[PDB]
């Protein structure tokens, strides 16, 4: 029955797994219902020694990072806008700054539950479903949501700076399109295919530069968690285009140092010269940053829909969507270990911060790891 | 053809179609002519070369 | 079949198998060859044994296509006469289909929808070629087919007067004695308007229809 | 560099000539080594081109040509859930096919936009790829693989700025829904941006009549996320606050009609704003100027929304046209049916000022006549007049014929069968013909049966049955009973109303029966006739001329007569006898059929069908056993076979039955066969209590070409027929009868197939509730 | 006869009160027309008459009808508005 009922499209398992230096969890603090595979930009943040993490129901974690020990937590359920105790759909990141943990909803919402207690301390709508997690920075809690808007909100207290949309999508493309803070600048992404850099005191437009197209006008595929969002390591902005075309583009002028429009990377991180991305087939690979040379990659992972590549334990850590944790011999194509914490997969990035490697699994949610 | 029975060049419906009767015409009196060649039907009469009715030659 | 023949080879048996009778085998030969080279100096031809092969295998709509097909792609070996004949002959076939008429039984005032369409074929043919080898049937079946138009035309008049819409017979019965220069309905339609005329207390123009019966006596 | 001769090679859909015009320098014109690489571009630009390489023998060129056209083949592969058709058609839009020229630059474009159809499918996950494959002597297959990977899916409907209501309520009126439970029924599973585009409407819609016509809904941004599934969408709407419709301020070229006008935008102020009602108040004036003969109102609204105290007053603007307008009127589609009988159906008569209801009255009657499959019309204006328009009543009559029949007679006792033959209104001449009878060795029956509803344009239903039957029984040969049975019936409908249509009729019922048989049911009957047929014989003979009185009368109130959707008909009909009768008696029926949507689609109606009756001596005598009711398979309690419901064709103790053949056709016959006996096929009762209860249900699967005319339809049917008269004290040796008791029960799905031979219903039935014997066939055809 | 029941036959196409009243003998064929359209009905061979007649049979009951000519002459100007009724 369900044998011939389409010529559906393939994705490879993770190849060549390793356990070299041994992986496992520090602990289990599972939430339970989390992230989901519900696309969300929520990713918990690990400080203080506690596990900030959240759901989409609301229920935003504080755990004691040593065993992730619940400090407290209480629902943010949908507590602006519509009904109270409706799940809240939180979509932006858990960003913690100030007596503040900051998320953002898919109802257009973004929080600000006190780090201490749970205590929304403040909350505020914004325009749109947010791509982007609530950059707070300078003051302003910078959100690039669907519309494409810099929604900037009062970081203590929550009061709608500016949204001034830079670089909207042709509808609700997702992929993270945060407005990062460089150069005493708002330096933004968003899912049309291009990044920019905006003034940080008003979402005052300095520069835009469509890096490349979107999803629309083309046939490039939407499966990409578009990491748009600039990586500003330097005076040059390192971002994608909505097809995950990967360049180096100038922070203040926008002009291109190069491109590796290699397809839809995935996740990238500018580690150095070592640009640690995502490829499109999910190999994890290094750019340069003076000319995107690829120092090596690696098919040991080929269609996992990975996480970022992160650096810890002595290895190049990733996760993927089926739940494989990852530990490439830093640089060169090659397994250390392999862990199976999950199998929900991981829609957060692995937080390597203390001590720990913080993911929140989707469903099958947050466990910090180490080896 | 193998269904091709009792259905060729004769026409479908009332056969009458092919003998291609023809008729007078519309006489008005004195002074009380009303128009009847003013449609297409007052057609152009040309018999010139070539047969009638079922017998006209074919390709 | 539809076989990539030598053209000729395409040709000769496709006109066999019209002259066997199986012309849905020399449609699917004609065809292959105006499918390959209706470039052919007998695809031209094949267009018209097309019409041949259709019309006789009661695939009447695609001899008014190899009609079209004959018009459009091989304007020479002008029997576009002829197609403009076929296409009076087709659609006269194609208006009505009930076979009653082998012993002399009528269908004549259902409706005459490709008939009017043979109308216009055979006054194709009787005006874009009023000279040619083909001229001289569609003359004699327009003054014809007028009348299974007119006798169709003279129902709707039949009923008004059965009804006693005698505003509507002056309009049905004008509207044949404005159309038709010699249908006899036409003639019979004429009374209808003095009837209603009479009816509507239009006497004169009764009497002003009168005196043309007494004309379309003749 | 002038050249004396260009070879011209690479051909069979480009000549020479093709060749050589479509070359900038000809075979004379002077070359250049540009001229050249022209000729190389201007060559390949016919688009037949896989190559062109212009040489030249000092200057004498040779063009050097592969070729690419008429494409032989396009291969569909990896389709099968969506139909290589409709990748037919995107490769067409790339005006590329089979026996066309092959571009090969547009290899990409036929898959490109394949991709972006198959982004347009609800999907996005598909890469597809046109292959070609050089077949001969130009010609190229263009194979297509195609990897439809992944459907895109709903999964939450993310409302915003939504304030007047919360947005579930939002998704309440929307269906973008998944999974049937396993206790409850939400229906759909499948996402489409255009049922958005609905539920944008159905949102707009929601708020307008509860007073909101300030509402907006801002933006809407569909999820593009990753794993091409989730699909949620960004629905910025701006609840707008909502206001009372609180005065219509009609106004405009009112035709001086603004009096009704007004009666038809009466309205309360104050209550909330509607603008449903206030597209609605202007069709209330169009169709009533329309019936003035204004076939042309304009009529526009305004709704002058006042926030201050959040009302809205509504200018409408009136402008109708001018009264005469209908001049004539065309019918159209009518190759197989008479014009004037259908003019008979046509109640929007020449000569007058539009009635633009009087133009739907008579294809009322033309969707009430079951000689059409749709009925339509073309309301042509006749320009140059405000009075002139000539209605093109275009509308598709039936597939008319239908072929009744049970399953052979022939080449099995002779040349004999049986026959049944509907026309469907021969010709549309105000004749409907169905005519039935059958050669038999058991009978000789010729029946006929034909009405002239258009006898009288009133509706007067000239009709008349005429039957004779040289049944014999050839059993032996009459040794079982025989009946020459002949005569007519003569019944004219006289319309009482268009909804009310009076029925009267004479039957004239000669039947010349000998040597009937030992059986039950007659006898009883026959004695309340005065005579005594052969209980332990068959030699009985008893002739009867019964002349009868018809009688009827019906209601009229459903949709359509080939497909009816929704209604409620009552139809009352009996008989009786008059003096001249050799039998007195009265049979008098009546049935019901309702048609109550519960899917207001009509998707599902109640389809209530039941029957019944009583007749009995109108002189005290008994209402003949050729008059008792019957039910069973085939009929409204189908899935058993016929005549199984009803008390039963039992016998008495017999013996020499004229012979009745030796241990055929035993009757408790005198060969074998001894004493009181009886028969699992009723004999039926005078008295009935039967039904079906159907219901319409829609075919997905079924290519809807015919769904519209073929309905499948389950039922779950009961009940009784009785003789009310039969001894139960006589033949309580046998199934004796008085009572709806015998309440036998099959249930199942009857196929309503309409061919062009007409509905041909098929059914699949159990019995499950059995009474006295039924012969049972589960799965029934009903030609 | 002693029948009931008869359907009616529902002619329009007449010169209504407001459309008489419109026009005048002595205006011209469109100067009429401009309320009063073009008749469905008008001479065969004739002049300018524009017949506009009402028909209506009530059933079993004789007709009602009114029959209204607008002779116009040949330069169009009308000449004569006559109202002719029911029989």
């Amino acid at each position: 029955l369900f044998n011939s009922e389409e010529d559906v499209v393939k994705m490879s398992p993770l190849p060549t797994v390793e356990n070299q230096f041994t992986p496992t969890t520090a602990w289990s603090t599972s939430v339970g219902s989390g992230i989901g595979n519900f696309y969300s930009n929520l990713h918990p943040a690990l400080a203080d020694n506690v596990v900030y993490a959240a759901d989409r129901a609301g229920l935003v974690k504080a755990l004691n990072a040593d065993d992730g020990k619940e400090i407290w937590s209480v629902s943010l359920a949908e507590k602006d806008g519509w009904f109270s105790k409706e799940p809240a759909l939180l979509s932006g990141g858990v960003t913690v700054s100030g007596g503040h943990v900051y998320i953002g909803s898919e109802k257009a919402q973004v929080y600000a539950l006190n780090t201490s207690d749970g205590t929304v301390a403040w909350q505020t709508k914004v325009a749109g479903e947010a791509l982007s997690r609530p950059v707070v920075s300078d003051g302003l809690v910078l959100i690039h949501t669907s519309n494409g808007q810099l929604q900037a909100l009062n970081e203590a207290d929550g009061a709608v700076k500016w949204t001034v949309n830079l670089d909207m999508p042709s509808l609700s493309l997702r992929g993270e399109s945060a407005p990062t803070t460089a150069f005493g600048a708002a330096v933004v992404g968003g899912d049309n295919g291009r990044v920019s850099a905006v003034l940080m005191e008003q979402g005052q437009m300095i520069w835009q530069q469509r890096i490349s197209q979107a999803t629309g006008s083309t046939e490039i595929d939407r499966l990409s968690d578009v990491d748009t969002t600039p990586v500003v390591v330097n005076g040059v902005v390192f971002a994608l285009a909505y097809n995950g075309n990967l360049t180096a583009l100038d922070l203040r002028s926008g002009q291109i140092m190069w491109k590796r429009e290699l397809g839809s990377v995935n996740d990238f991180i500018v580690d150095g010269n070592r640009i640690y991305l995502v490829d499109q087939n999910d190999r994890v690979m290094a750019l340069t940053i003076d000319g995107g040379v690829t120092l090596w990659t690696q098919s040991d992972l080929l269609h996992r829909l990975l996480t970022s590549p992160v650096l810890y334990n002595g290895n190049l850590v990733v996760g993927d969507s089926e739940g494989y944790l990852h530990w490439i011999n830093v640089e060169d194509g090659r397994f250390v270990a392999q862990q199976k914490v999950d199998s929900s997969g991981f829609q957060t990035e692995p937080v390597a911060a203390d001590g720990k490697l913080l993911i929140q699994a989707k469903d099958g949610t947050v466990y910090s790891i180490t080896r | 053809c193998s269904s091709d029975s009792r259905y060729k060049r004769q026409v479908s419906g009332d056969e009458a179609y092919l003998e291609a009767a023809p008729l007078a015409e519309l006489h008005a009196p004195a002074g009380m002519i009303l128009p009847v060649t003013s449609g297409d039907y007052a057609i152009p009469v040309t018999n010139g070369s070539g047969a009638v009715g079922k017998a006209l030659d074919i390709r | 079949e539809v076989p990539d023949n030598p053209p000729n080879e395409i040709y000769a048996t496709a006109q066999q198998k019209l002259q066997d009778g199986n012309w849905r085998q020399a449609i699917t030969q004609l065809e292959a060859l105006d499918n390959r080279y209706p470039f052919g100096p007998y695809s031209q031809q094949v267009q018209l044994d097309l019409i041949y092969a259709y019309y006789k295998n009661a695939d009447l709509p695609l001899a008014q296509a190899a009609i079209d097909r004959f018009i459009r792609l091989n304007p020479t070996h002008p029997n576009i006469d002829y197609v403009m004949y076929m296409r009076g002959l087709t659609n006269m076939a194609l208006d009505d289909s009930a076979l009653q008429g082998f012993f002399g039984v009528d269908r004549s005032d259902r409706d005459p929808q490709h008939a009017r369409a043979a109308f216009s074929d055979f006054s194709k043919l009787v005006r874009g070629y009023p000279n040619s080898q083909y001229t001289t049937d569609a003359t004699k079946r327009l003054v014809f087919l007028k009348d299974r138009l007119a006798k169709y035309e003279y129902s709707v008049a039949e009923y008004y007067t059965e009804r006693g819409a005698w505003v509507a017979v002056v309009n049905r019965v004008e509207g044949m004695l404005r159309d038709y220069p010699d249908t006899q309905a036409t003639r019979d339609a004429l009374p209808l308007m003095e009837n209603a005329y009479r009816q509507m207390q239009m006497n004169a123009q009764a009497e002003k229809v009168a005196k043309i019966i007494a004309a379309n006596s003749s | 560099f002038v050249v004396k001769d260009i070879h011209f090679e690479g051909l069979q859909r480009v000549a020479v000539g093709a060749a050589l015009l479509s070359m900038p320098v000809r075979t004379g014109d002077t070359v250049n080594d540009e001229d050249i690489s022209n000729t190389i571009r201007a060559l390949f630009a016919t688009g037949n081109f896989e190559d062109v390489r212009v040489l030249r023998d000092g200057d004498t060129l040779l063009v050097q040509v592969k070729e690419r056209p008429t494409i032989a083949s396009i291969t569909f592969s990896g389709n099968k859930s969506v139909k290589d058709d409709m990748l037919k058609q995107n490769l067409e839009a790339s005006g590329v096919r089979v026996g066309e020229s092959l571009d090969r630059t547009t290899i990409a474009d036929i898959e490109k936009g394949l991709e972006d159809f198959y982004y347009s499918v609800g999907k996005y996950s598909a890469s597809v790829k046109a292959v070609v494959t050089p077949l001969p002597r130009n010609r190229v297959d263009l194979k297509l693989v195609f990897q439809e990977g992944v459907s895109a899916e709903i999964q939450q409907i993310n409302i915003v700025g939504n304030h007047a209501f919360t947005t579930d309520e939002l998704i309440s009126h929307f269906q973008l829904r998944d999974e049937v439970p396993w206790w409850n029924v939400v229906g759909d599973r499948k996402y489409q941006k255009q049922k958005l585009a609905g539920d944008l409407e159905t949102l707009r819609s929601y708020y307008l009549d509860r007073g909101y016509a300030r509402f907006n809904i801002d933006s809407t941004q569909v999820s593009l996320t990753p794993d091409k599934k989730g699909i949620y969408v960004t629905v910025n709407i701006t609840e707008g606050d909502q206001y009372k419709l609180s005065g219509v301020e009609v106004s405009g070229n009112l035709a001086g009609h603004s009096a009704e006008i007004e009666q038809l935008t009466k309205i309360e102020p104050g209550e909330l704003y509607n603008g449903t009602k206030v597209t609605k108040m202007e069709d209330d004036i169009k169709k009533l100027l329309g019936r003035y003969g204004y076939a042309y109102p304009r009529v526009q609204s305004m709704p002058e929304i006042n926030d201050a105290d959040k009302t809205v007053k509504l200018r409408v603007n009136v402008d109708a046209g001018n009264r005469f307008y209908v001049r004539k009127i065309r019918f159209e589609g009518n190759d197989t049916s008479k014009d004037a009988v259908l003019r008979r159906e046509m109640r929007q008569m020449e000569g007058a000022w539009l009635g633009s209801d009087l133009v739907d009255q008579g294809k009322e009657r033309l969707n009430r006549l079951g000689f059409f499959e749709t009925v339509d019309t073309d309301t042509q204006r006749v320009p140059g007049s405000p009075d002139q328009v000539d209605v093109v009543y275009k509308v598709k009559e039936r597939n008319t014929g239908s072929f009744n029949f049970g399953i052979g007679y022939g080449t099995e006792s002779g040349v004999s069968f049986q026959a049944g033959v509907q026309q469907d209104n021969w010709l549309g001449t105000g004749y409907a013909v169905g005519i039935n009878g059958t050669k038999n060795d058991y009978q000789t029956y010729a029946e006929l049966s034909v009405t002239n509803p258009y006898f009288t344009v009133d509706g007067v239903s000239l009709g008349g049955r005429l039957f004779y039957n040289d049944f014999q029984a050839d059993d032996a040969d009459l040794s079982d009973y025989t009946n020459k049975s002949y005569g007519t019936d003569v019944t004219l409908g006289f319309p009482i109303n268009e909804y009310n249509s009076l029925r009267a009729g004479l039957g004239y019922v000669h039947n010349s029966l000998s040597n009937m048989q030992p059986q039950v049911a007659m006898w009883r009957y026959l004695y309340s006739m005065g005579e005594h047929p052969s209980t332990s014989d068959q030699d009985n003979s008893f002739k009867t001329d019964d002349f009868t009185f018809n009688y009827g009368w019906t209601y009229n109130k459903l949709d359509r007569g080939y497909f009816p959707t929704d209604g409620s008909r009552v139809n009352l009909t009996g008989k009786v006898t008059i003096p001249g009768s050799d039998n007195e008696y009265y049979k008098v029926t009546l049935d019901t059929a309702t048609y109550v949507p519960i899917d207001d689609d009509h998707k599902w109606v109640v389809l209530g069908r039941t029957r019944w009756g009583y007749g009995d001596g109108l002189g005290g005598k008994e209402m003949p056993f050729y008059e008792n009711f019957y039910a069973g398979g085939s009929s409204t309690v189908r899935g058993f076979q016929s005549n199984t419901i009803g008390p039963k064709a039992v016998y008495f103790p017999h013996q020499a039955s004229n012979y009745d053949p030796d241990y055929d056709y035993e009757c408790a016959t005198q060969d074998g066969a001894k004493d009181l006996c009886k028969s699992d096929d009723a004999v039926g009762g005078n008295a009935m209590a039967v039904a079906s209860l159907e219901f319409i249900t829609p075919t997905p699967f079924i290519s809807d070409k015919y769904a519209n005319s073929v309905r499948t339809s389950f039922f779950w049917d009961m009940g009784t027929v009785w003789d009310t008269n039969w001894d139960s004290s006589q033949y309580s040796g046998y199934p004796d009868y008085s009572d709806p008791s015998n309440i036998r029960m099959s249930a199942g799905i009857a196929l309503q197939w309409m061919s062009p031979l007409g509905p041909l219903v098929f059914s699949y039935a159990q019995p499950f509730k059995k009474y006295d014997g039924d012969k049972a066939e589960q799965f029934q055809f009903n030609i | 006869e002693r029948v009931v029941y008869r359907p009616d036959i529902n002619q329009g196409n007449y010169l209504t009160a407001n459309d008489v009243s419109k026009i005048r003998v002595g205006m011209t064929q469109q100067q009429v027309a401009y309320a009063l359209g073009t008749p469905l009905m008008s001479d065969p061979f004739g002049t300018n008459t524009w017949f506009y007649v009402f028909r209506q049979q009530p059933g079993h009951e004789g007709v009602t009808q009114q029959t209204l000519t607008l002779t116009f002459n040949s330069s169009g100007v009308l000449t004569n508005i006559d109202n002719k009724p029911a029989l």
